[PDB]
RNA sequence: AAUUCCUUGUCGGGUAAGUUCCGACCUGCACGAAUGGCGUAAUGAUGGCCAGGCUGUCUCCACCCGAGACUCAGUGAAAU
RNA sequence: GCUCGCCGGAAGACCAAGGGUUCCUGUCCAACGUUAAUCGGGGCAGGGUGAGUCGACCCCUAAGGCGAGGCCGAAAGGCGUAGUCGAUGGGAAACAGGUUAAUAUUCCUGUACUUGGUGUUACUGCGAAGGGGGGACGGAGAAGGCUAUGUUGGCCGGGCGACGGUUGUCCCGGUUUAAGCGUGUAGGCUGGUUUUCCAGGCAAAUCCGGAAAAUCAAGGCUGAGGCGUGAUGACGAGGCACUACGGUGCUGAAGCAACAAAUGCCCUGCUUCCAGGAAAAGCCUCUAAGCAUCAGGUAACAUCAAAUCGUACCCCAAACCGACACAGGUGGUCAGGUAGAGAAUACCAAGGCGCUUGAGAGAACUCGGGUGAAGGAACUAGGCAAAAUGGUGCCGUAACUUCGGGAGAAGGCACGCUGAUAUGUAGGUGAGGUCCCUCGCGGAUGGAGCUGAAAUCAGUCGAAGAUACCAGCUGGCUGCAACUGUUUAUUAAAAACACAGCACUGUGCAAACACGAAAGUGGACGUAUACGGUGUGACGCCUGCCCGGUGCCGGGAGGUUAAU
RNA sequence: AGGACCGAACCGACUAAUGUCGAAAAAUUAGCGGAUGACUUGUGGCUGGGGGUGAAAGGCCAAUCAAACCGGGAGAUAGCU
């Protein structure tokens, strides 16, 4: 039975990285109500 | 030539093949290909704007060169090569001064025939001139919209267009359809019908044919349930309502045609 | 104490129509 | 505690 | 009839016995010619029926080999 | 430690992805382990990952992403040029042996190789984002040459043996050696050389392309394997001396031949087929600007440099994804013996395991199996499930048919072992010798030796010889769909969907149409033998009448009719 | 040659039994279909919610789909319990 996750680190950073946040804006707001919230991972990191 | 193969298996029964035993068993010219990277209907927003797009074999493009702006230089055909890009053949063509070029390859040519362009060319097939020059009544393909654009008519296997009349100085010609339209006589034609005549012979036989041709299945509207088509919905095949497009639009018989542009140079249109 | 994240799906043995 | 380096350490077959 | 309410239409074939099946008639409630009609070899984990072989499916169950069930020691749940 | 059992195209050995110290040693048993636990992937402490050649990094690019200017859009922002990113692809180079409790193609021994900087010597025109070549490519199929590897013989070392026999054509073990360098073969491809000329290769060109002549008939490119060196080295059964008794040290014979043989190599080859089968750089080559006493390039030698990051361990699993130490899922490589067509199947080797609760008893009943008197579907909604058939060769094989099929139709006959034909045949392979040689990896005669089907006759054993595993039930009528195929992941696999074919209809190319406030993109680098929509659904006979109503196409007599 | 035939790997899921507080939030055992193709698979991309994709079932879009998920309007409204 094949599960939903399958791991990938080049298609996580790829999708949910700190730089794929950053190239658009609502990304950029994504980090800052992280940072609000005061979250110590603002995202997934490798 | 147009062979039956015999019905050895479900799937070759109705396979009728077309076999040019004179087009050439080798690759291509190299210097004159291309990359030709598939879509599969979608659009740069990634969408699909066509349907029954995508698969098929990989095919490079060729460089064919429609615009024939070679004037005054003799030049012999090398050989006839199959192009995927088109239903017609393409013949590879060596100029006096050593450069070759890819045409498309009209009913008459074979290995060695001599083809020239420009208004100083004889009237024998593959030779491009202006309309001006070229005889009311004769026959042929690859005609420009505007000089220097390149060709765009009788582009087909075995199509070609009539010049019927020549008034001033535009040109008047009747399309495959049974369209008349109006062309500039500056504008190039290439004399001779374009060849492989008996392209529209074949039957491809089985659905793998359609479908490594880059052709996908086509689902009826009917079988769709109403969500998805203007069609569709009910128990036991029920239509009631009138053909129209997925988007709605009322076909089987509704022009479509709303240019005002272009219709001054139609003279009278299909019937 | 932890509410089950899953709550299995059951079905309609008997339609009692 | 986060470990960033993943590197390809492939040993010849 | 994948269409038929009355209906298990009527007659014949197949069975000792056939509301199923096959053939024929037409009184087609309410078939019908590309929302196609009628045939069609081959193909089908497709529907129905019949025959030979085969058998614990069954008349009618009997014994046997293993894993549980039972007892002892350890660990130790659940719905309600 | 000795037996027993299980896997052995795996339940073995490797990786990639993903985990992130689970690796090794010492120590502890609270919790964790579905039981105990001295044990552990548990706790605590310590130790362990060594590269010019592996990979990443790096140079190049595919799909695609971003995108200076630019176009478009109320704002946000969308698209996109030049560019710049993006491996799942292309690009320089190492093998063998030994060693650690844990790393090695990284450490040590031996023998190699690649790309750059600097310096010396002898020659020389060098010089690009520019030109050309190359890189550079599909499917299927067949043969030949090979190798990995296996089997047997020879050789070497040991044995002759607790129940009869066994110094013999008997038994056991070993019989291994790389990269690199030199030679150049089987095979494959292509005709070379010289001269002259040309608006072609967005400029130029000695390069590519093209046109002329003279000349020879060969040359050139590619190329597995083999053979020498590497290597009088390493490895090596076994023997001997000590064991914190786990292991350490020393020594070390033979190390050949024949046969069989790949899915691996020659082969990105060859032969065929239509669906016609990436790009760019590295590399080679030609020149423009510029400099030609320079600089730079070529050849040889010397020296220097090759950084940084990953290197433990699991990787069909107890370590990854499934909440679990979960009968599930997870891409690639190696893959031996006997029988077998086989990577099926049975039993085994190397290697790894007995699946983390046990001990008894031998009730009903449940689950998984075995057998069964007589009958043989009488069971049941229904032959559901079971039982049965099952292989090879020969003979034989109906209706119907699109002439291909149906068909393995149906239905019969023989299958073991031993001997003979034939002290193993036909066939395959092929030593030594002999003769030639455009002379070495050469050509004929020759058959040593090895390997080895299939068939006939005779004999013989059993109830049974396709003896186990493996391995079609068959035939007749009939509805639907032509067929292969697709579908409700997780109650529906079908007559549904698709399909080739057929017809209608739209579309003249700034195409119709679709996605987008727009730009723009797909359609298509296609253009009517093309593209979109719709219905029907191979093939054969065909497809009748009706234009009232609603659509669609054309008309304009007349009437009505908005903004203004 | 073949959307050819038999049959492993591989892909799929026609029948039966077991299992339904299971070993498993669809599996196991015995049979079963395709298995050179309209095949299958690794890696990386693209399509985003009245939208996508769909050989078309209202199927699928992170175990959720006749309109996904998260936050907000929001203490929506509830003549009902």
């Amino acid at each position: 039975m094949k599960r939903t996750f399958q791991p990938s680190v080049l298609k996580r950073n790829r999708s949910h990285g700190f730089r794929a946040r950053m190239a658009t804006k609502n990304g950029r707001q994504v980090l800052a109500r992280r940072r609000a919230k005061g979250r110590a991972r603002l995202t997934v990191s490798k | 030539a147009v062979v039956k193969c015999k019905p050895t298996s479900p799937g070759r029964r109705h396979v009728v093949k077309v076999v040019n035993p004179e087009l050439h068993k080798g690759k291509p010219f190299a210097p004159l290909l291309e990359k030709n990277s598939k879509s599969g209907g979608r659009n740069n927003n990634g969408r699909i704007t066509t349907r029954h797009i995508g698969g098929g074999h990989k095919q490079a493009y060729r460089i064919v060169d429609f615009k024939r702006n070679k004037d005054g230089i003799p030049a012999v055909v090398e050989r006839l090569e199959y192009d995927p890009n088109r239903s017609a053949n393409i013949a590879l063509v060596l100029y006096k001064d050593g450069e070759r070029r890819y045409i498309l390859a009209p009913k008459g040519l074979k290995a060695g025939d001599q083809i020239q362009s420009g208004v100083d060319a004889a009237i024998k097939p593959g030779n491009t001139l202006p309309m001006r020059n070229i005889p009311v009544g004769s026959t042929v393909h690859n005609v420009e919209m505007k000089p220097g654009k390149g060709g765009q008519l009788a582009r087909s296997a075995g199509t070609y267009v009539q010049i019927v009349a020549r008034d001033g100085a535009y040109v008047t010609l009747r399309l495959r359809s049974g369209e008349m339209r109006k062309v500039e006589a500056d504008c190039r034609a290439t004399l001779g019908e374009v060849g492989n005549a008996e392209h529209m012979l074949r039957v491809l036989g089985k659905a793998g044919a359609a479908r490594w041709r880059g052709v996908r299945p086509t689902v009826r509207g009917t079988a769709m349930n109403p969500v998805d088509h203007p069609h569709g919905g009910g128990e036991g095949r029920n239509f009631g309502k009138h053909p129209v497009t997925p988007w709605g639009v009322q076909t089987k018989g509704k022009k479509t045609r709303s240019n005002k542009r272009t219709d001054k140079f139609i003279v009278r249109r299909r019937s | 104490n932890n509410r089950p994240v899953y709550i299995p799906r059951p079905r309609p043995p008997h339609p009692r129509l």
